[PDB]
RNA sequence: AGACCAGGC
DNA sequence: GAAAGTACTTGACTT
DNA sequence: AAGTCAAGTACTTACGCCTGGTC
């Protein structure tokens, strides 16, 4: 989680003050958005696919995933090891006030952590500025069905 | 155990909340109605005049709720409990004295009754303030009970907190084909009116208003406004630089080619393009008819005697909607709280009282006309028992419109529905949850997902987890656990102070200015425009954290568009913080133990510039800190305790944060419709219906808030054990399995109580 | 380390401030140049002070739409209107003192034309009532007054000077 | 074109002046011009 | 994608959002043709290559200055040399304003003259001066934006937005044999009938074939016919 | 003078108007006589029909 | 940068005005204006203190008895024409004292 | 599926509660951990959790 | 009979 | 205040 | 002066069913 942190921070501090290859992306700033969304997806699947591996024989969830019951072990993923990138509309939770998720975070937000993303389990708890962030998806995928 | 950082900060809520209640708003708004609203509302109307018999004249002085004489209150004012029980309604009589004259010429007075009115429990005019123990015992009722409620005829409803768009201010918002719209909507006393600015096409823009028939050119209207010179005007709408100039420049172009000046053409047009005349007293006409228009027709909330105000606040207010004309972005949308106030009761229940008043009035007028057109022996009273018997009309006005929940103004003429709702008994919680709410009016938009979602502004100012699934999604929410919401102070003594910090009079000053720095504003308009941001905040707030104007009145700095800004207008909510100067916090320690042992209570913070509030658009100008151990010394506020993002409702879930917010959402549905044992007083009271637990058990596992709310001493549910295996087979998918002769020596064994009524009448036979 | 010392003056029948938009500085080193000529009306209460500049037939006069319309050769006209705010004073400095004289009211300084309203005129032809229109019904039925203006100064100073 | 004149200070339009001549002169007050206007835009 | 896509068809109205086309050219290349048939078919390049506009008054003349910069149009590929924006620019007199005079002499240099409510041969010219950097000098006038994506494997092909199918169908460069176009209605305006009762049957399976489960082939073919 | 505004008076082709009047809700949408209703509850012991 | 910028004006400018304050000295007619609070306290009531250069070229304003007020510097001109006029119990007319010079504001402090 | 951990962990802060007579304490982003209630349910014969 | 509001799936 | 579509009385452009 | 292709204004429907209290 860490390694993949500074990495893109490496990549946001090349943002404004510096120049990179774009994709057919369009403009600019939803290049690194494309880049920060498929580095950030890889890492936090990667974290749980060697979770599940390792995990010991007989216990509940895996045999009730494996088979028929319930869920997926996606789902037993969230649970244990990490979740991550909560995304609704179609991109990552935008700004609420002016250049900022929460006034708890610095101007201009950018690094990862900041914006909808969580590197914390259900079972280890939840940081405060990680739960209002699952707060929207959550609301979000509740009205919809409704 | 020494005293820690960590600890005294959990300390802080029960000091707070001890001394301001769970729910302020109800109470606060009526205890500061009956005596601020009600004596500026008779002071509007202190005469009656009527025309017939050489003088007339009838002056009321004082009007009071039912204290006078020798008597602290009424002899016995029914109590809650028994006014419940025989269907007779809630109120204290209104005292009022006038001022009789005579062609007998005299001058003399009286005390009388003009009528009835109802009174909210738990107010400073109730017989339960301040009441403790055997009080209650002796007037039967319980003393956990939230109050805050209307009770009338039979059973008891409640007002609820009803949401409000922004009112007077500025909104722009822009659109797909047509092009950009901003909305100015205002009330002054009697009347509310609405102003729309559009820009069809060409790039020139037009103004919209039900009162001028159609669409006017600005440019003439800015003429109207008292400016003459163009390019002073070109050189305030758009001023120095880049792109600004060519698109306002069309307009400024073909207005002043047919017709060009600022006296002449400008004021005539517009009044021979004006609709209707409303056919009294109507000819001066002139270029004065335009006069009158001018200064009273849409932005008349400036107004004043001067052209010169109202001119640079259109043109400021053209400026904008130029700016995202451009390019898009750039804009105000509609939906965070920032943009959005609510308003309590307070101001609802004198809108209604102040229509019923005035009702009176002139049928009060006409009631001696008769007598007056009457050829002899002139009339010294019937003005008193005549109108006694004319009176009680203020009663049953009143108390129908409170029940019913349709409000009929012939003011604003408003018709409000669902207003008034039923406060619905069945455990402890669903009482004190359905207060403490937020509701919402109009905006249609079942179709639309706009208003629906939950936005990251809201954080900490509600709750983020209760809402009602169902039809009606988010668009009913709750407040959190600690808040207050903002009253009105005053609007004078800013801007004579304003001066003396270095700003300066826009009259003086030669607009041709986007250029130095910012300006600031005094709830949207535009007044001093100075130089030297830094230390104007600053020192502005260092006045109000330490020796004046406390709470309300916040200033926050606006970095792209140009200004900064000073609010005064309350109905909003407030919520507390502690300052953290330099690099640590400004309570250290043993500042808080010398709180929790014998003294300092709570409000002494504030006078020693402690803990504050918050608010407005000054959140975002901010910077808050999670814990003490965060701190990186740029910051200019900590929290106290974060757990309070949640309601109240919602603070009954053990572990919320490890679960998700679908789960969290259906137990705060789900948690109110559980059966408590209610009250005390519960055994003497008669409901409709109602279910009952017979052996009720605390949770196992408990939390802060449910103690600070008084849960555990009221709990609603079984404590029992239970094993999770795959048993039974009629179980399968969520279906439980019990155990007899566990529930043979009883289990969640309840009880319904339901009621029947019925009159014995008399007919005319 | 030293010492400026300021004063106070008294009323001396106050002051009134003039300003105008339309000409500003020669962007040369020397920014002073004046207006002429004078000419002004005035009114009590609220004064509307009219201001009158002469025109020059020497620069792109364009005489031939003149004689069409207007009798305009004549001096162009300037109006505007008074304000006043407290606690603002002027400043003069004399020897290495500081002197000080109040100013009191304010006006600003923009033109109309009175071969407007007459033209506008001459082309159409052939109980309450307070605030905006009780400050136009009375204003124009109340303004007529004559001002010379002259330009001197030796006493505006030895005056205030002496009140130390 | 988008010009002003001394004074007065409004705008400058072009006007046909009479027999072959092209002016330009400021609205509802006495002026002219030289010519020689040019404007260029990128 | 999803369900207001079907209703989109269901409904068979008239317009519809974003409809794209589907076109092949003649090969699979990088140069040439590929940039070619993508600088020939969309909008105005007038207000991009127009380098300066000029408003110039010189005694009883009214000119209009207009210099193209040759720089552009030799990197960004169109077919002509000046006189065809000249009859472009002429185009544009005869719709919307005038038909008066038009000149040449250098660097793409064209000159408009206009001679005859007082004045209004300065108002005149104001609006004809703002509305010359806009009208078209080549291409169709549909197209909101075209893109050159890799197709299949390897390949290489263009999908286009826009009413036109037919014209730029026949626009030469591309072969027009095998194509495709949404928003069926209009299909049935070209192709008609049969060929547009085969394309709304392709429609509805496909986008119905990918969120989940399956329709079967039955139960669609019978849906188009019943309408066709 | 005072007021107007009464919706419901609409006496003829709003009772056949459709939904709830009479096409759809009433003649379409008719009752079922000799029914019942009540909650759920599951059973492995019952063959399934 | 908040505080930096508006320090490095503020030396700058309580340099600058006390040129132009004594760049007119002796008597040509050159007028400035200023701008002050209300209600005009000072020390003494029988029926002022004043301007200076503070200790390393800083500059305090002041009044007497135990007070200080400090404030300095100008929104931005260069347009303004200004001259105020004589009038007096509206006889006579119109005595002109000539042209203007500067604008200076005063604000109280700490 | 429904996915709630927090019921899970209620049980042996619930269980451990009564054998030391005391009402546990329990909140949001804090509270009562829940390593120290599995020596309190060792200790006494217990399995760790649950 | 025609009405309302809360809420259930 | 809904948005989406469909249907119904007038102008350039020709002959 | 018919025959003409393109324009401004005006309309009917957008959720299955039930179960409670109140005027
Ligand atoms: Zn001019």
């Amino acid at each position: 989680v860490e390694i993949a942190y500074h990495k893109c921070d490496e990549l946001i501090t090349l943002f404004n003050k510096g120049e990179l290859e774009t994709q057919p992306g369009c403009n600019e700033e939803q290049t690194l958005e494309a880049k920060i969304g498929g580095l950030l997806s890889k890492v936090r699947e990667e974290v749980g696919d060697v979770c599940i591996n390792e995990l010991d024989n007989w216990n509940a969830p895996l045999i009730m995933a494996t088979c028929g019951s319930k869920g997926s072990t996606l789902n037993v993923s969230q649970m244990v090891a990490v979740v991550g990138q909560q995304i609704i509309s179609g991109n990552r939770v935008p700004d609420g006030f002016q250049d900022r998720s929460l006034p708890h975070f610095p101007k201009n937000s950018k690094t990862p952590q900041s914006k909808g993303f969580v590197r914390n389990s259900f079972f280890s708890g939840l940081s405060p500025p990680e739960f209002l962030f699952h707060a929207i998806s959550g609301r979000e995928g509740l009205v919809d069905t409704a | 155990d020494e005293i820690n950082t960590a600890q005294d900060k959990w300390h802080l809520l029960p000091a707070f909340l001890k001394v301001k209640g769970l729910v302020k708003q109800h109470l606060d708004s009526f205890n500061y109605f009956v005596d601020t609203d009600l004596k500026k509302i008779i002071k509007a109307n202190q005469l009656i005049l009527s025309d017939v018999d050489p003088e007339f004249y009838l002056k009321y002085v004082d009007i009071r709720v039912g204290k006078k004489s020798s008597s602290s209150t009424k002899d016995y004012l029914t109590p809650p409990h028994e006014c419940r029980l025989r269907d007779m309604t809630y109120s204290a009589p209104i005292y009022v004295d006038i001022e009789y004259t005579r062609g007998r010429n005299i001058i003399m007075h009286k005390d009388v009754e003009i009528g009835r009115m109802p009174i909210m429990l738990r107010s400073n005019k109730c017989i339960l303030y301040d009441a403790d123990e055997s009080k209650m015992a002796k007037l039967n009722e319980c003393p956990l009970d939230p109050g805050g409620y209307f009770i009338v005829n039979g059973t008891e409803k409640v007002i609820l907190v009803q949401e409000q768009l922004s009112k007077n201010r500025i909104i722009v918002e822009a659109d797909e084909k047509k092009g950009i719209v901003q909305a100015s909507v205002t009330s002054s006393t009697h009347e509310r009116k609405s102003k729309t600015y559009v820009i069809t096409k060409n790039g020139k823009i037009y103004l919209k208003h039900n009162s001028i028939a159609e669409e006017i050119p600005i440019a003439i209207v800015l003429k109207a406004c008292g400016i003459l010179s163009d390019l002073e005007i070109m050189q305030l709408v758009c001023g120095n630089d880049s792109s600004y100039q060519d698109i306002f420049a069309v307009n400024l172009e073909e207005s002043s080619k047919l017709d060009i000046y600022t006296q002449q053409q400008a004021l005539e047009y517009i009044g021979a393009k004006v609709k209707t005349m409303r056919r009294q007293k109507l000819t001066i006409l002139q270029e004065g008819i335009e006069a009158i228009a001018t200064t009273v027709i849409a932005h008349l909330t400036v107004e004043a005697l001067d052209f010169r105000e109202k001119a640079l606040y259109i043109a400021m207010m053209t400026r904008r909607v130029v700016m995202a004309m451009y390019n898009p972005k750039m804009i105000d949308d509609r939906d965070y709280v920032g943009n959005k106030r609510l308003e309590l009761a307070g101001q609802l229940i004198s809108l209604l009282f102040e229509d019923l008043f005035k009702k009176f009035n002139n049928d009060f007028k006409l009631s001696i006309d008769k007598v007056l057109k009457k050829p002899n022996r002139a009339m010294e009273y019937d003005a008193l028992l005549s109108i006694n018997v004319h009176s009680n009309n203020i009663t049953s006005g009143l108390n129908r419109a409170i029940s019913t929940g349709n409000w009929s103004l012939k003011r604003f003429k408003m018709e409000r529905a669902g207003v008034t709702h039923v406060l619905s008994r069945l455990s402890y919680i669903s009482a004190l949850g359905m207060m403490t709410r937020i509701s919402s009016q109009f905006e249609k938009s079942r179709k639309v997902s706009g208003p629906r979602a939950l936005q990251p502004s809201q954080f900490g100012m509600l709750c983020t987890a209760d809402t009602p699934e169902g039809e009606a999604c988010g668009l009913v929410k709750n407040l959190a656990l600690m808040t207050h919401i903002t009253t009105d102070d005053e609007e004078e003594p800013i801007k004579k102070l304003c001066y003396v910090l270095g700003v300066e009079d826009i009259t003086l000053i030669d607009s041709a200015s986007l250029h130095l720095n910012y300006g600031v504003y005094l709830n949207g308009t535009l007044i001093g425009s100075i130089r030297f941001p830094t230390k104007f905040v600053t020192q502005f707030r260092h006045l109000r954290r330490t020796g004046k104007v406390s709470e309300f009145i916040s200033i926050y700095s606006n970095s792209h568009q140009m200004a900064v800004h000073i609010a005064t207008d309350g109905g909003r909510i407030c919520r507390p913080l502690i300052i953290v100067s330099d690099g640590q916090s400004r309570v250290k320690d043993i500042h808080l133990r010398k709180l929790l042992d014998g003294e300092l209570d709570f409000d002494d913070f504030l006078k020693l510039g402690l803990v504050e509030y918050l608010d407005v658009n000054e959140e975002n100008d901010s910077y808050i800190a999670l814990y003490e151990k965060d701190i990186v010394p740029s910051m200019t506020h900590l929290e106290i305790e974060p757990f309070t993002i949640l309601g109240a409702v919602a603070g009954l879930i053990p572990y919320p944060h490890h679960n998700q917010s679908p789960r969290n959402t259906y137990q705060c549905a789900m948690g109110k419709q559980a059966i408590g044992a209610i009250a005390y007083n519960q055994f003497k009271r008669i409901d409709t219906l109602l279910y009952l637990m017979t052996y009720p058990q605390q949770p196992m596992v408990k939390t802060k808030t449910i103690e600070l709310i008084d849960y555990d001493k009221l709990p609603a549910g079984q404590n029992a054990t239970v094993a999770v295996m795959s048993y039974s087979g009629y179980d399968i998918e969520d279906a439980l399995v019990l155990n007899k002769s566990s529930i043979d020596r009883g289990f969640g064994r309840c009880e319904t109580r339901r009621k029947t009524t019925t009159v014995l009448k008399r007919y005319a036979n | 380390i030293e010492e400026f010392p300021l004063k106070i003056s008294g009323e001396e029948e106050s002051l009134h401030v003039f300003q105008y938009a339309n000409r500003p500085r020669l962007v040369g080193r020397k920014p002073a140049e004046h207006p002429f000529i004078s000419a002004a009306r005035y009114k009590p209460k609220s004064h509307l002070w009219e201001i009158d500049i002469p025109l020059d037939e020497q620069a792109f006069y364009n005489k031939d739409k003149a004689e069409s319309e207007w009798n305009g050769v004549n001096v162009q006209t300037l109006k505007g209107v008074g304000v006043e705010n407290n606690g603002q004073y002027a400043a003069f400095v004399k020897d290495m003192q500081v002197y000080l004289v109040p100013i009191e009211r304010v006006a600003q300084l923009k033109p109309f034309f009175k071969y407007i309203d007459d033209a506008n005129v001459t082309r159409k032809q052939e109980n309450r009532l307070t605030g905006s229109l009780l400050a136009h019904k009375v204003a124009d039925e109340e303004a007529n007054i004559e001002l010379t203006w002259a330009e001197g100064t030796f006493e505006q100073f030895k005056d205030t000077i002496v009140k130390e | 074109m988008l010009s002003f004149c001394p004074s007065c200070n409004n705008m400058l339009l072009i006007t046909s002046g009479d027999s072959g001549v092209y002016t330009l002169a400021c609205r509802s007050c006495p002026y002219e011009f030289p010519i020689e206007g040019i404007e260029i835009y990128d | 994608l999803g369900v207001p896509r079907i209703k989109e068809i269901i409904n068979a109205s008239k317009v519809i959002s974003t409809p794209i086309i589907n076109a092949v050219l003649v090969n699979d290349n990088d140069e040439r043709a590929a940039r070619v048939v993508k600088g020939r078919v969309e909008k105005t390049l007038l207000s991009d290559v127009a380098f300066y506009v000029q408003d110039v008054y010189k005694d009883n003349l009214s000119f209009i200055q207009v210099r193209i910069d040759l720089g552009t149009i030799d990197k960004l590929q169109l077919e002509l040399t000046i006189e065809d924006i000249a009859v472009a620019i002429t185009r544009a007199s005869k719709l919307k304003i005038q038909a008066s005079d038009v000149n040449i002499i250098g660097k793409d240099r064209i000159a408009i003259n206009v001679f005859p409510s007082e004045n209004d041969v300065f108002y005149r010219m104001q609006q004809l001066r703002r509305a010359l950097p806009d009208v078209v000098v080549k291409g169709l006038p549909d197209i909101s934006r075209a893109v050159i994506n890799i197709r299949d494997d390897g390949k290489r092909e263009l999908l286009v937005e826009g009413y036109g199918l037919r014209d730029v169908m026949c626009t030469d460069g591309v072969i027009g044999s095998r194509t495709t176009t949404n928003h069926v209605l209009e299909v049935f305006s070209v192709l008609g009938i049969e060929a547009a009762r085969y394309s709304i049957i392709r429609e509805i399976n496909y986008t119905m074939s990918n969120h989940g489960m399956s329709v079967d082939p039955r139960h669609i073919q019978l849906l188009g016919d019943v309408m066709t | 003078n005072g007021g107007g505004k009464v919706k419901p008076i609409r006496g003829f082709c709003q009772r056949l108007k459709g939904k709830q009047g009479r096409f759809r809700g009433n003649l379409s949408g008719k009752r079922v006589d000799f029914s019942g209703r009540t909650v759920i509850s599951p059973d492995p012991n019952l063959s399934i029909d | 940068k908040e505080a930096a910028a508006e320090l490095e004006l503020l030396n700058a400018d309580h340099q600058h005005i006390l040129r132009k304050l004594k760049k007119m000295n002796n008597k040509p007619e050159r007028f400035m204006v200023f701008q002050l609070p209300t209600r005009l306290p000072a020390f003494e009531r029988p029926a002022v203190g004043s301007i200076r250069v503070h200790k390393s070229g800083k500059l305090s304003v002041k009044i007497g008895n135990v007070v200080m007020d400090i404030g300095k510097g100008a929104e931005t001109t260069f347009l303004q024409d200004v001259i105020a006029l004589s009038i007096a119990d509206d006889a006579s007319s119109a005595e002109l004292l000539g042209r203007v010079d500067g604008k200076i504001v005063v604000t109280p402090q700490i | 599926s429904r996915m709630t951990v927090g019921k899970m962990i209620e049980l042996i802060s619930g269980k451990a509660g009564v054998l030391n007579g005391t009402l546990e304490y329990g909140t949001c982003f804090g509270g009562s951990k829940l390593e120290d209630m599995s020596k309190i349910l060792v200790d006494q014969g217990f399995n760790y959790s649950g």
